[PDB]
């Protein structure tokens, strides 16, 4: 249960955060460009320790005076996947690069290899491509390996910066499906995307932030109930939501606000019936 | 760096750089009490003309005190003698060397002092094209200067981006589980060097993409260009010139001959 | 007529498999033609192939005849003048110290007098919409804004073809619409052909022509309302049909049929309203 009390980072600026994210649910952290998402990014595993308040994360405690000793346990419990992972590839062998994750948390060689193979299989890639150099991977494939290195050691909380930045829609859909399947196992994903349609499709808790402060924290069905609020706070809208607004501007009634594609289809089917 | 309204920020950066070079040659040239005081008063007059706070120069000078004090002590003890206050078990504790010792000290100080203003009055791009203008007479050689100026201007803005990419990959690797800073120098040979290659290849890819874009926008060499950003000599640009000339007089009427 | 023609061409990078093979197509004059397909196998190389950066492996069978000037090692720079490109990554393409210097880079390279350079760069920056950032440093600019400046650099030179090589891939789905609207308005005003090589099919949904690339070979060419209904082909190739056609498919599975002439939100709201009325 992630818990932030009076959390504020100074010297991008973050001030006076107060919230509680539960376990076993999707979390989407939406915010304006450079409005505090990147600063709240690194506090989830004490890359940048807070200058006030308290953070509670899976039984671990984070306070401004905590040192760098013993943070490996926290970084095991909570993992980060930074944006444009194609530049963080490290080892000479793809298998070695993926197993480099578990090798820093006491995992034995056999179990590290087994986890690496299992997670490459889950991300798919190819079975015969696990031995070539990571630099030889072709474009989007280079992404698919990197996430494995973050997802190898089954972190309890995984926090994702934009993973689908620059991927074809089929690849983005497959990646989001994989993340949702991982979340279904009992873990939590904290996904950050400007792309609002992904947030509308796959989320349960939405954390709307701007100007380095927290404003809204509620289910996606509630954050999109007032288009004037979204326009005022410079936050986009789901594509299905814009279609529903355009359709309602034509004088056609919709039974409830839909967010995803099947919801809009069912709503208009009910309306015509 | 620090902006302001003082007249120094109005004059041509090329004139600033030429005056700085002339001043450094004079400070390397003056070698007696009277000329040393001449250069000192000229430098302090220049500082007061800039109108900046003394702390702005003091804090900049602070990191560079080790080399100047070490050189001053080394050259003082190399020739000192004469009066002695106390005698230690080995060192004689000579005192007459100061007759030039601190002198050399203040020399380097003035050097840094001038360098200080040179890095606070103009943004780096201005210094870059001033360097290009100063090296323009090098065109008699086969090597051209326009391409060098362009690549310097490019690098002066990519370098912060490169460092940001380096700190980003540092944060990513730390989040993965790696340990870099508190592992000691023995663990640095297994932490930073194998990480070095991907950032280098990323920088090479960035340079290649920039070269491709520049060549696709019509970069037919660097000889037929017509510069957009230009700096012209103003009438106020005369005040550092005559100043310089005055020092020349006050350098030729008091030289040791 | 026909502006840019590539026919009987095939390229191998420097090399285990031909990326482009037997590609043959044409571009209409003053029309929005967009190339779509799976990543690699042609999309990433067409832009650098059109203006003679890359070269066909066999120059004997070359047929690049952009604007009637058959491309070759002798006459590359004429094509460079006649074709502009907006590249994918915006950060590592913003050459020059600041705005009003990046935008005037082409004019600086063309050896034109300075006052005319100032006039043209000011007018182009005003046209794009970066008037308030006429002297901002690139660091202050945030993402999509940079791309706008790049378009200005293409617009100042007065080109005849603008090639967007996945120019909207690294942007949020909001600024992408802004850049698309800007490009459409520029195309309407200056009367210049636009070729948009993008994987995102929102651009292709509004294009006049769309070309599908399978493995380096053209597979189908036509209007978006003529090809996108063939959803099985796009699914097998590895592409997902756009918003309006995906919605039409969902209603088709939901039990209600719609005409295939519908192409966007307009006339689709009309069809639904008429269906409810009728």
């Amino acid at each position: 249960a992630i818990k932030f009390e009076n959390v504020s980072y100074v010297y991008i600026g973050l001030d006076q955060l107060n919230f509680s994210l539960e376990e076993g649910k999707f979390i989407a952290l939406v915010g304006h460009t450079g409005s505090g998402k990147s600063t709240l990014m690194q506090h989830f595993n004490a890359l940048l320790k807070p200058t006030s308040g308290k953070i509670e994360i899976a039984g671990y405690t984070i306070t401004p005076e905590t040192g760098n000793k013993g943070l490996k346990d926290l970084r095991r419990k909570v993992s980060l996947a930074f944006q444009f992972s194609e530049a963080q590839l490290f080892e000479n062998t793809v298998l070695k690069d993926v197993e480099y994750g578990p090798r820093n948390f006491g995992f034995s060689e056999d179990e590290a290899r087994e986890a690496a193979l299992k997670w490459l299989k889950k991300v798919g890639l190819k079975d015969d491509l696990i031995e070539h150099s990571p630099f030889d991977l072709s474009g989007g494939q280079m992404r698919r390996v990197a996430l494995a290195g973050v997802l190898a050691y089954e972190p309890e909380i995984i926090c994702l910066d934009e993973p689908a930045a620059g991927l074809d829609p089929m690849g983005r859909l497959e990646m989001m499906q994989l993340f949702k399947d991982y979340q279904a196992a009992g873990h939590t994903v904290i996904l950050v995307t400007h792309n609002m349609d992904d947030v509308a499709d796959y989320a349960d808790d939405v954390l709307a932030l701007e100007h380095g402060r927290l404003i809204k924290h509620a289910s996606p069905k509630e954050v999109f109930k007032d288009s004037e609020w979204l326009q005022k706070h410079h936050l986009a809208e789901p594509r299905s939501a814009r279609f529903a607004a355009k359709l309602e501007a034509a004088g056609l009634k919709l039974p409830g606000q839909p967010l995803t594609m099947p919801e809009l289809a069912d709503a208009i089917k009910q309306s015509l019936k | 760096y620090l902006p302001g309204t003082t007249f120094v920020y109005r004059v041509d950066p090329r004139a600033k750089l030429l005056t700085t070079f002339y001043f450094i040659i004079m400070i390397f040239l003056a070698n007696n009490w009277v000329s040393y005081l001449v250069i000192s008063i000229f430098g302090l007059a220049y500082v007061f003309a800039t109108g900046l706070k003394a702390r702005v120069f003091w804090d900049g000078v602070k990191p560079m005190i080790w080399m100047i004090v070490f050189t001053s002590l080394l050259q003082t003890f190399f020739m000192a003698g004469g009066k002695v206050y106390w005698h230690w078990w080995i060192f004689t504790l000579s005192s007459e060397g100061l007759i030039n010792g601190l002198y050399v000290f203040i020399r380097f100080a003035m050097i840094i002092l001038v360098s200080t203003v040179m890095t606070v009055t103009t943004k780096p791009l201005e210094i870059a094209d001033a360097m290009e203008w100063m090296l323009t007479p090098l065109k008699l050689f086969k090597v051209n200067v326009g391409m060098i100026s362009l690549v310097i201007s490019i690098a002066l803005r990519f370098v912060p981006t490169l460092f940001d990419q380096t700190v980003k990959i540092m944060n990513a690797q730390r989040s993965r589980g790696a340990d870099f800073n508190d592992g000691g120098l023995v663990k640095r040979a297994k932490s930073v060097v194998p990480m070095l290659v991907p950032l280098f290849i990323d920088s090479l890819e960035v340079a290649l993409d920039l070269s491709t874009a520049m060549e696709s926008r019509g970069y037919k060499g660097s000889e037929g260009r017509t510069r957009y950003r230009i700096l012209e000599w103003s009438k106020v640009d005369l005040i550092p010139v005559a100043y310089c000339l005055l020092l020349t007089i006050l350098m030729i009427t008091t030289r040791k001959h | 007529g026909s502006d840019n023609i590539i026919s009987f061409d095939h390229v191998t990078f420097t090399s285990p498999r031909p990326a482009l093979s037997d590609l043959s197509f044409a571009i209409e004059r003053g029309s929005w033609t967009a190339l779509i397909g799976h990543n690699g196998s042609g999309k990433s190389t067409v832009s650098k192939l059109i203006n003679g950066l890359l070269a066909p492996d066999d120059l004997d069978k070359s047929s690049i005849t952009v604007d009637g000037v058959k491309l070759g090692a002798d006459t590359v720079w004429e094509v460079r003048e006649k074709v502009g490109i907006v590249f994918q990554n915006p950060d590592n393409q913003f050459v020059g110290a600041t705005v009003s210097d990046d935008v005037a880079f082409g004019l600086e390279n063309r050896a034109v007098p300075r006052p005319e350079m100032l006039k043209i760069v000011a007018q182009a920056v005003a046209d794009v919409g970066m008037a308030d950032y006429a002297d901002s440093e690139p660091s202050n600019l945030s993402g999509g804004q940079k791309q706008r400046v790049a378009i200005a650099g293409i617009l100042a030179v007065k080109p005849q073809v603008i090639i967007l090589d996945e120019s909207t891939s690294m942007l949020d789905p909001e600024g992408k619409e802004q850049i698309l609207d800007l490009v459409r308005k520029i195309k309407e005003d200056n009367n210049l052909t636009v070729i948009s090589i993008t994987h995102d099919l929102e651009e292709a949904a509004g294009a006049d022509q769309v070309l599908v690339l399978d493995d380096g070979q053209l597979l189908d060419q036509g209007k978006p309302e003529e090809i996108f209904p063939k959803v099985e082909m796009l699914k097998r190739i590895g592409l997902d049909i756009p918003f309006v056609y995906r919605l039409k498919q969902l209603l088709k599975e939901r039990g209600i049929v719609l005409p295939d002439e519908i192409d966007d939100d307009e006339k689709l709201v009309q069809s639904l309203w008429q269906l409810n009325s009728k």
